């Protein structure tokens, strides 16, 4: 398919993927306090969040 | 057939000379049965204070009407008989007199301009017929809405400074201008050297140079009576005028930032920028169809009259901007397609689109260059900014080296988080809140 | 593209033509053709004559469906009778986008 | 006439590094542009209650 | 011989691909705008008169 | 240097380069076209041609037409006259073959698409009202139709119950009858005279010959008046004069500049115009006035132009009209016409500078004459007017047969009879 076929597709996306880390890891961080995630809040040393 | 390369190498060059005065003149000679010939002077507006604010205005209407030697209308007389042509201007930095005539009557051309310059009368029966002439003259500006709007955009964009002012200065001061402050205004700022001679056409280096040195000598070439200004810089200032009036049929709107002067190397990428917006009028037959985003928008949707972008620059400052002509219920969508072309190319901008704005910018420089009239106004008028003639060769490799990286970079400088000057004239209800057009200077994803 | 299945493979496409029944509904073929925006500016060249033509049938054919009732088979659009009258101006549309497609990326 | 028109006076109201209607603003506008605007941060920052 | 802008007088209209309209040669002549109140009016469909054809590049 | 080169065709086109070492080039092609090859059932088909450059055409689609000269940062224009058409292609030197490729299609192998000239209808309204915000533009169309029956009196613009109702097959029909190569010339300025002949020789499968012979123009001493609202009154005044390319059409052209076309001197008071000193010693108010020359290839106008205050117009008519009696009267000094060759050699000159200008001034010479001629030999022919010569071409318009076109508040403007 030539459906989005073309180099200007990603030119647009070459300058957007380092802001696209805006897109994954985000949501990596979205879902620290909002889930409790227990096992990846070791992550750090630093969050002893819950007493 | 020689390229586009040989032929910028083949350009007849530009010789300057100084006189003793401090007075310089510049040609260029290119075998031609006619020629032009003028005066450029450091004078303008910006260097006059309230008190005489159409100082430098009055003394252009005057300048024709009469000298010692030749009193009335037999300056005129002179000039009509041999076929020749006279014109002048005033701008806020620069004033020129100059004459178009035949390249074998520029003995006669140089000796009518000096003078016009030197021993002009300003006599006191011709300055009273002179004041009515110039009041309704200032009637007949109020009914142009694109003169009235750029200069709505000098009073806010530089509000407290001597770069605010206009040209022809306020009614009340017209009442009042005397013979005295006439005559202080031309022994201050018509020095020899802040004056060029300049001449393009049939002429040779020479025989000018000799010309002048007979009739443009006794000029005072020293620094008497000491006059040099101390010039104080101009701030931008991001403000707002607006203007309503509701019984107009159309609305005029201006908003720029602040750009760079004359010598500052940035103006080359900034006016391939401005190429890349372009220009639209709706007697244009490419709509639909054209490269620039803003003006295949306003064909297709019919959004606008016309709009335009500017680069003026002065010595220190300058304005950055655009101007369009739209109804009533239309302000709010152009403003808002506007603000996201700037946007797009502080980011985002591409290497095609600057080829094209490289191929318009050369376009644009050489179609400006013809004719004696237009070269010898080049003249005048780049010894005043530069110092000096920039080549065309020397203008193809300043293009030359822009690139897409460049732009982004340039443009990114003087566009992004800066605070705008908006002047506006009715009807205009739905033009945006400043702070909605503030906002619209930052964008969101980016 | 083979000649010694030229009329075989227009046996097939007779009987797919008579299975498909917007010929009892006395429809042309490009009457039937689902509206996306390339159609929709090929509808808007057509002249007058045969723009009056194309909605009256599609008319005379919705109040059919309503009734859940069909034609006279003496009144079906035949076979060799159906006019592909909206064929060259769609491909001139298309051919159209495609230019400004390859004009975007190069 | 339009050129009766001019803006009026605003000394009383400018941050204190503009007052100075002479010199042309190039480093008093970037150091001038934050004094409202960790305001804006750090009221974000107080927002994770 | 000649033009019809030499022996100046009868008009001329022009339309451009990327420039503006422009009508006639001598149809606004002048030392009708020295004396006094002579008004282009505001327009409806209004256009640029400078039109880019002489800008300094 | 290498001055002209000139050239005809077997087919009878021309063919007209000069070599600059410029870096900008410039491409023309001239057409015996216009209004007044249009008779009273297709008004108007030759403005609508003329907004129609950018269509598709057989060679290149619309698209490609805008974008591809856009690219390059190149120009496309199109200026008409009564009796010509001229279409004009400008960019640096090196794009110059594929704009060249571009100007042939536009002209010799149009398609005109019933829905892309139905889109362009409302732009001859837009067009039209553009203009007449001058209104000069108005008082010198009426001033045709009152002067001729036809084939001059025809418009520029398009009749306002016309517009819309132009149709394809009229504009096919059109250009088959008038775009012929014996009727084109081809100008270039930074080109070489090789390039442009094999260029010319892709425009000659069809159109042969001549396509179709005007109507020769027959003078109408006629009056036309229209009552408005603007506050100035526009009038005219003018009668039948001499072809283009005559001896008396020199005189003619020495006595416009004795009488005064057009100021000098930013914001003088024309002294050395005789027509503006005669008004101004009995009115005292704001007015114009000025020389009006009109010439065609069979056919010519001279007269007088005034613009006014409603209540003084009848008083700057007559003075005008009085003043040119003198002439034709033998009132008339050598040092008047002596200062009046130097104002229409020096104009002449001026006018040529460009490259405009220049490319406009072959143009119009290939099409009326057929050759070329050296400035050195028109300025002799001004040299050759006589002082006889000058009054007896104010004594053929003082006693001629008279039109009138007048606009704005004509409570006070007299009639063409009295």
């Amino acid at each position: 398919l030539s459906r989005f076929l073309g180099p200007r597709y990603r030119e647009l996306a070459r300058n957007w993927i380092p802001t696209a880390s805006m897109w994954g890891a985000v949501g990596a961080v979205g879902l620290v306090w909002a889930t409790d995630w227990r096992l990846i809040l070791d992550w750090v040393p630093y969050i002893n969040g819950k007493f | 057939t020689a390229t586009y390369a040989q032929a910028l190498q083949s350009v007849p060059e530009t010789q300057v000379s100084q006189l003793d005065n401090g007075l310089r003149v510049a040609s260029e000679q290119s075998s031609q049965p006619t020629c032009t010939v003028g005066v450029w002077i450091d004078a303008g507006s910006r260097y006059e204070n309230e008190k005489n604010n159409g100082a430098g205005y009055f003394v252009e209407h005057l300048a024709f009407k009469g000298t010692k030697n030749r009193p009335g209308s037999a300056l005129e007389k002179e000039v009509e008989s041999m076929g020749a042509h006279l014109n002048a201007y005033s701008t806020r930095e620069h004033t020129a007199y100059y004459i178009k005539a035949l390249s074998k009557d520029l003995p006669k051309a140089v000796e009518l301009l000096a003078d016009i310059v030197q021993n002009c009368s300003l006599e006191d029966s011709q300055i009273e017929k002179e004041r009515d002439v110039i009041l309704q003259e200032l009637q007949e500006n109020d009914s142009s809405m694109r003169d009235v709007v750029f200069d709505y955009l000098h009073a806010t964009a530089f509000q407290g400074t001597p770069l605010a002012q206009s040209v022809e200065g306020p009614s009340e001061n017209v009442r009042k201008l005397s013979r005295a402050d006439l005559t202080e205004y031309v022994s201050q700022h018509y020095k020899a050297p802040r004056m060029v001679l300049a001449a393009a056409g049939g002429v040779e280096h020479r025989q000018l140079l000799d010309l002048a040195q007979k009739h443009f000598s006794s000029l005072s070439g020293t620094y008497v009576e000491d006059a040099v200004p101390a010039f104080t810089p101009c701030r931008f200032t991001g403000s707002e005028i607006r203007h309503r009036d509701d019984a107009l049929p159309l609305a005029h709107v201006a908003i720029a930032v602040e750009g760079p002067g004359w010598a500052n190397p940035d103006n080359v990428p900034l006016q391939v920028a401005n190429a890349i917006i372009g220009h639209y009028d709706s007697t244009y037959g490419g709509g639909t169809h054209m490269s620039s985003t803003l003006a295949s928008v306003a064909a297709t949707r019919k959004l606008c009259q016309s709009f335009q972008t500017f680069n003026i620059c002065y010595a220190e400052t300058g304005l950055l901007g655009a101007h369009f002509v739209c109804d009533n219920m239309s302000i709010d969508d152009m403003m808002f397609f506007l603000q996201g072309q700037w946007m797009r190319l502080c980011t985002s901008a591409t290497e095609s689109e600057v080829v094209r704005g490289k191929n318009i910018l050369r376009n644009a420089l050489v179609s400006h260059l013809d004719g004696t009239t237009p070269v010898c106004e080049d003249i005048g008028r780049s010894l005043l900014t530069y110092g000096r003639r920039i080549p065309l060769a020397e203008w193809e490799s300043r293009i030359a080296e822009v690139d897409a990286s460049v732009v982004r970079e340039v443009c990114s400088k003087y566009f992004y988080d800066q605070c705008p000057a908006v002047a506006g004239l009715g009807p205009i209800e739905q033009l945006p809140d400043y702070n909605r057009i503030r906002s619209g200077m930052f964008w969101l994803r980016f | 593209a083979v000649a010694a299945s030229s009329k075989w493979l227009e046996g097939i496409r007779k009987w797919y033509y008579n299975a498909a029944g917007f010929n009892k509904l006395g429809l042309m073929r490009d009457d039937t053709i689902y509206e996306d925006d390339d159609v929709k500016e090929a509808i808007r060249r057509l002249p007058e004559n045969l723009y009056n033509d194309r909605v009256f049938r599609i008319k005379r054919a919705l109040d059919l469906t309503m009734r859940q009732q069909i034609l006279p088979k003496e009144q079906w659009t035949k076979y060799e009778e159906d006019k592909f009258y909206l064929e060259p101006y769609l491909k001139e549309v298309i051919r159209e986008r495609k230019e400004r497609e390859e004009w975007a990326k190069k | 006439s339009h050129t009766d028109i001019r803006v009026p006076d605003f000394s009383d109201y400018r941050r204190a590094e503009v007052l100075d209607s002479t010199k042309s603003s190039k480093e008093s506008s970037d150091a001038r542009k934050g004094f409202s605007y960790l305001i804006t941060a750090t009221t974000t920052v107080g927002v994770a209650y | 011989m000649l033009s019809v802008a030499s022996r100046s007088g009868p008009f001329a209209p022009v339309l451009s691909a990327t420039s503006r309209g422009v009508a006639g040669a001598l149809r606004p002549l002048v030392q009708a705008a020295l004396p006094a109140t002579s008004e282009s009016p505001v327009l409806d469909a209004k256009r640029s008169f400078l039109c880019r054809e002489s800008l300094s590049g | 240097p290498q001055d002209l080169e000139f050239t005809r065709l077997p087919n009878g086109l021309v063919i007209a380069s000069l070599e600059n070492y410029a870096p900008a080039s410039r491409i023309g092609l001239f057409i015996k076209a216009g209004s007044r090859y249009e008779d009273s059932n297709n008004l108007g088909t030759s403005h609508l041609l003329r907004l129609a450059s950018s269509l598709t055409t057989k060679g290149a689609s619309s698209f490609k037409i805008t974008r591809g000269i856009e690219a390059v940062g190149g120009k496309l224009s199109v200026t008409s006259t009564r009796e010509s058409m001229a279409y004009t292609v400008e960019c640096l030197r090196d794009d110059i073959e594929i704009l060249m490729e571009f100007l042939l299609n536009v002209t010799a192998a149009p398609e005109f698409r019933r829905w892309e000239v139905a889109a362009l209808q409302s732009q001859l309204r837009i067009d039209k009202a553009v203009a007449f915000q001058n209104p000069q533009a108005q008082v010198l169309e009426n001033l045709h139709a009152a002067a001729y029956r036809n084939a001059l009196a025809n418009s520029l613009y398009c009749p306002d119950y016309r517009i819309g109702k132009v149709t394809p097959d009229q504009l096919h029909y059109y250009v088959q009858n008038h775009f012929t190569s014996a009727r084109m010339a081809l100008i270039g300025l930074g080109v070489s005279h090789p390039v442009l002949k094999q260029v010319a020789e892709r425009f000659l499968n069809m159109r042969g010959g001549l396509g179709l012979s005007g109507a020769k123009a027959k003078y109408r001493g006629g009056e036309i008046r229209d009552q408005n609202g603007d506050s100035l009154v526009h009038a005219a005044l003018v009668a039948e004069s001499a072809a283009t390319g005559s001896a008396e059409a020199n005189a003619f052209s020495v006595l416009q500049h004795v009488l005064g076309a057009g100021p000098h001197v930013k914001r003088g008071s024309n002294a050395t115009s005789s027509l503006y000193q005669a008004v101004a010693k009995g009115v005292h108010q704001p007015f114009d006035v000025s020389a009006f020359n009109a010439s065609y290839s069979d056919s010519g106008l001279f007269g007088i132009y005034t613009i006014s205050q409603a209540a003084s117009a009848g008083d700057v008519i007559k003075s005008a009209y009085d003043q040119v009696k003198a002439i034709a009267q033998g009132n008339l000094s050598n040092t008047d016409v002596q200062a009046a060759k130097n104002k229409l050699k020096a104009g002449y000159l001026m006018s040529v500078e460009s490259s405009e200008g220049f490319l406009d001034e072959v143009g119009s010479q290939a099409l009326v004459a057929g050759s070329y001629m050296q400035p050195s030999t028109v300025l002799q022919q001004i040299d050759s007017v006589a002082d006889a010569d000058v009054i007896n071409a104010a004594k053929k318009f003082v006693s001629g047969r008279k039109s009138m076109a007048a606009s704005g508040n004509l409570g006070h403007t007299p009639f063409v009879d009295e």
